[PDB]
């Protein structure tokens, strides 16, 4: 790593938090809609609420490769694809 | 129209405070650090070395991230395309000073992302939490204000990739001022300048002159080697963007 | 785009990958009969995920076409093993 | 009451949601193709999984007789129980499921690429006549490269299988290199398959029956016995490299 490389990486983390909070207000979103009470850990909303808060918190400042970064890219591509399902069902 | 029941604030207010107190612990010697400097300077350095220096314990309050966050915000952005800013951060000011609250009365590790182009609302700020018997510091971030103009411009290119249905920059004249006035009524036990490579280029414990003489050198010096080199980089991903 | 050597790379790494989803699958279908979760009940949101899931192993994985999709893939993985962790923990409790 | 001994019902549960999860996302036709692979275990069988999935545009079924293993209903019993040595005790089940899931699925329509057992003549044969017979044209994929680079990518997947869980050689799969071209040549003769190709690591290629009019089991013989290319030198060097590693 050398200073283009580093502050490149603060870019990627910047865009994935970006990225995450957008999709955390959306879970927010669509858990109120359901009624799912905020610590209802029980339940598969509240986990990737509760997953991607403590990415979007912390753990993204932690990164230190590009590759952690597209795990953490395709983690989200996976939420978004859950909660866009949930969302047509909904307003269907 | 835009307005907040009661109720909603305290709803996304206790899951916010869910949210950020997870896996991190209270302190006896709590510390609250505020950011300074340039919108497009890359204050998210700061993030990376603030949390990686206190271990994962450090609570971040973003006061933009708590926008989307207010309870009719879907129809308010199906209106205002962008002016929607002004009826978020009624909201999301309150959202921040509760936060603050809180969380400084519990005495975990804060870092609070600051208005620095104002000289009141840090200073007010960290008054009322050194009382809470905080060791609050300030931390800014700087870089050539060119550069920093140009990543708004890259990121703005990138907010219209997403949704296109979704600045402070020119501030380097108050960021000086309000430095110097905050350095003299001695607020901040601590005061550091960070660069975008993460290096630590000026630390009040350690420096004795002024912080913000450091960031007039740091904005008016000669650039330096990378600096050159970031400005090329800027105008390589820009044009991509120009046409992606 | 890639050398026969990288090229072949790819495949073992789609293959590594997929036989993680596989087994994170059975895994998490173990989880939904201790919940009594309907084979076809789409509604659950624990459906979802197995769906989402399965519809990467059977199809979308066979193509991929760079290594960082492989990324991608299995930061995915990750965050499934990770709600699985701990569902299964909570029965526990 | 065996410790892999499952209830009908439990065989039946899991029947249901596979057929479930191997039908979402494709449709079928009154004019399908199912393709059975043929080629050593470390040969690279997954390069066919690509070429085809990606040739059929995402409709096409791949039936992966191992992914069912792992649903047996006490896997995690047998697991605890025998370590590596649960395949002998798991097979009963995962086998079946593959048996169901063919006989099930080549009656609703859809494309199929299912394994061969090219190392026993009777298997492919009573598998495609059977396929033949439902309207399906029957095919061979055989992946084919130098025995030597199959038996190196076994021993590296191996060890690596052996470090993912501590408790889960080529000589317990197959030496079939005799087996695998007399009976690719025998399938020949008695021209069962419409088509037969022949791929090579690098999704070449390398031999189409409809294209050319030379032996399936001619090309596999070159293939096998010819000299060595540098990019078969060369894997081999990533080889040693690559398990002085996982050791």
């Amino acid at each position: 790593l050398n200073p283009v490389e580093d502050y490149e990486l603060t870019l990627k983390i910047e865009i994935v938090k970006e990225r995450g909070a957008n999709l955390l207000s959306r879970l927010y979103r669509y858990q109120d809609s359901q009624g799912i009470s905020i610590d209802d850990e029980s339940n598969p909303w509240i986990l990737m609420s509760d997953d991607l808060s403590d990415l979007i918190h912390t753990n993204i400042y932690l990164v230190e490769t590009f590759d952690e970064i597209e795990r953490y890219s395709g983690y989200l591509d996976g939420i978004e694809r859950m909660l866009e399902i949930s969302e047509k069902r909904m307003v269907a | 129209i835009q307005d907040y029941t009661d109720s909603e604030f305290k709803h996304a207010l206790a899951r916010n405070l869910r949210s950020l107190t997870r896996g991190k612990k209270s302190s006896k010697q709590p510390i609250a650090i505020l950011l300074g400097g340039q919108s497009g300077a890359g204050k998210t350095t700061i993030h990376r070395i603030k949390q990686k220096e206190f271990q994962g314990n450090i609570v971040i309050i973003d006061g933009d991230s708590f926008r989307s966050q207010h309870p009719h915000y879907l129809e308010l952005q199906q209106e205002y395309g962008k002016d929607s800013v002004e009826y978020t951060k009624d909201f999301a000011g309150k959202m921040v000073e509760s936060l603050v609250t809180k969380l400084s009365s519990l005495g975990y590790n804060l870092l609070i992302e600051g208005t620095l182009r104002t000289v009141d609302v840090p200073k007010k700020t960290a008054q009322l939490l050194k009382n809470k018997g905080y060791e609050v510091q300030l931390a800014l971030i700087a870089t050539k204000p060119e550069l920093s103009y140009l990543s708004t411009l890259i990121r703005y290119e990138e907010l219209y990739i997403i949704n296109p249905n979704q600045h402070h920059d020119f501030i380097v004249n108050h960021l000086v001022d309000n430095t110097r006035k905050l350095e003299e009524l001695a607020i901040f036990e601590r005061i550091q300048i960070y660069q975008r490579d993460r290096s630590c280029v000026y630390d009040s414990k350690e420096n004795t002159t002024s912080a913000a003489d450091v960031l007039q050198e740091l904005f008016f010096g000669e650039w330096s080697q990378v600096e050159k080199e970031m400005l090329q980089v800027g105008e390589k991903r820009l044009n991509e963007l120009l046409e992606k």
